């Protein structure tokens, strides 16, 4: 049954797949999308970059210019936030799940 | 970011052919630009196949050659005929220049051996220093009247060229002699293009650190005038044996003395768990040394050979001693300027590049600030 | 009439001003405002 399971993830499911995708996302181990997605809102720096008008499309920008993705897997990249800031530091708080 | 190619002179013109061979080969481009059955971002290089090519008596054969679907000997005349054809020629490059989405440089292929291209090679850049200053520009020049062409041209190479990768025929034919036996012309190059294609492994593949041309050159060149480069490539077996046999002076392309810094390109599936063990054995054994000043490191990134086509690597290092190559020359002119409208320019050319050998050898001691 | 052509402008200026104010206040209905003004113009 174990065996049976196991393998009903990985040639029906791509198990194997999810990992090293999430990894070209996440980890930021695909090039030409951090080295795109950053470089797009670093260019702005309060009000503005916080509604869900720039930030959750800067993402749909940003994947076209990945030339690696935009599969199945490439979906779901929900680019939200966790904090309001109000205004020289080196923090800028922004998730990705 | 785009990247577009120039190539002058006869030199330019041969090398770049098998360059546009052998980069054709890594993927699946047929000869007659259509692409076969059979991850690798083609578009860096290529325009849709079309390769972003400008081509300066060879070319004929270059169209008889089956790729034909892929698009005097004084300094002053060759600084003239680039003058005479200023606006004819430069077209060609601004509607390359634009119709390209983002410009990002300028891979220049040239000699500055006496040829027509190596003045042509002088005027070019002067203006491409004029139209665009956001372009950042790269040579792959290539060494040996003769010493006259060749001392002019690197007055324009340490102001214009934000870098360069030199290439002596004379360290090259040793190759070619030992390691290949040929006893031509279109044997020795086709080592040098292997060099300038695994050059850019890291940007035709998608890596996390440098991807892109001011990825490379940053962390190398420490100020606009200290901007020379040589190359190593050691496959002609784990990751010590690589990085221990490209240091050797046997293999360097290249004719007190320290390194500033090194970048090590790896380009196979070697286990990446002993790359560290690596660097401690050879900061131990202390096979190289670096500058007393500044914190100087060796750096190493890894990426994927083309699957189409063992462990390759390549070596790029920014070597003091690269000041001998050109005291050679310049030594070759004071005995020419004794032996034979204001012969003026001359002058300050072997002005201008004393103050560098002047800069090479401040860099080696220990108080170089100030 | 020429001191009703003046009337119009301070009247239809006046109503275009509420549509952009209330057009970009959201989460296209964003473009919108790109294609109302294209040379930075009404940026009041
Ligand atoms: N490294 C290398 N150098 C070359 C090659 N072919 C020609 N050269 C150099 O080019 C120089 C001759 O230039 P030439 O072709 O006469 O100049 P042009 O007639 O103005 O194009 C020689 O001094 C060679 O050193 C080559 O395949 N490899």
């Amino acid at each position: 049954v174990n065996k049976a399971a196991v393998d009903y993830f990985f040639v029906e499911l791509h198990l194997e797949a999810h990992y090293e995708a999430l990894r070209h996302f996440l980890l930021m181990e695909d090039g030409e999308f951090a080295q795109s997605l950053s470089d797009l809102l670093f260019e702005k720096l309060p009000g503005e970059l916080l509604n869900p008008l720039v930030l959750n499309s800067v993402l749909s920008k940003a994947l076209q210019c990945s030339l690696h993705g935009d599969t199945p897997h490439a979906s779901n990249l929900s680019l939200a936030l966790k904090y309001l800031p109000e205004v020289p530091d080196v923090l800028s708080c922004l998730e990705l799940r | 970011r785009e990247i577009i190619t120039l190539q002058l002179g006869q030199c330019g013109n041969q090398i770049g052919f098998e360059f546009w061979k052998q980069l054709c080969a890594e993927h699946g481009i047929s000869p007659e630009a259509i692409v076969e059955e059979f991850t690798d971002r083609k578009d860096v290089f290529f325009y849709q196949y079309i390769p972003r090519a400008v081509l300066l008596r060879v070319i004929h054969s270059i169209l008889n050659s089956p790729y034909a679907k892929l698009y005097g000997n004084n300094w002053a005349s060759g600084f003239s005929q680039g003058e005479k054809i200023h606006e004819d020629i430069f077209d060609i490059i601004d509607r390359e220049a634009d119709g390209s989405d983002s410009l990002e440089g300028f891979v220049l292929c040239h000699s500055i051996a006496g040829g027509t291209g190596s003045g042509l090679g002088s005027y070019l850049l002067e203006r491409l220093n004029d139209r665009y200053p956001k372009k950042l520009v790269q040579t792959y020049s290539v060494f040996p009247v003769q010493p006259y062409n060749s001392l002019l041209t690197l007055k324009r190479l340490t102001q214009n060229a934000d870098c360069l990768v030199v290439l002596d025929n004379t360290a090259l034919n040793r190759i070619a002699t030992d390691r290949l036996h040929i006893q031509s012309f279109s044997q020795i190059n086709q080592l040098v293009s292997t060099i300038m294609s695994a050059s850019t492994t890291t940007l035709r593949y998608p890596g996390y650190m440098n991807n892109d041309l001011i990825g490379l050159i940053a962390s190398l060149i420490p100020t606009p005038r200290l901007h020379f480069l040589m190359t190593g490539y050691t496959p002609l077996t784990t990751v010590l044996d690589v990085m221990r046999r490209l240091l050797q002076p046997k293999n360097v392309m290249v004719s007190n003395h320290c390194y500033i810094a090194i970048l090590n390109i790896i380009q196979g599936e070697v286990d990446p768990t002993q790359v560290h063990k690596s660097l401690q054995r050879i900061r131990e054994r202390k096979l190289a040394n670096f500058i007393p000043w500044g914190p100087a490191s060796i750096q190493v990134a890894l990426s994927r050979k083309s699957p189409y086509l063992r462990v390759s690597g390549l070596m790029m290092a920014n070597h003091t001693s690269i000041s001998s190559l050109f005291e050679r020359t310049c030594r070759q002119y004071d005995k020419l300027r004794k032996r034979e409208d204001n012969f003026d320019e001359m002058d300050t050319s072997r002005e201008i590049v004393q103050q560098l050998i002047d800069e090479y050898h401040a860099a080696t001691r220990p108080d170089y600030i100030s | 009439f020429e001191a009703t052509i003046n009337k119009f402008d301070k009247n239809f200026s006046a109503h275009l001003l509420d549509l952009l104010a209330r057009l970009s206040i959201y989460s296209g209905m964003a473009s919108v405002i790109s294609r109302l003004d294209f040379n930075g113009f009404y940026t009041e």
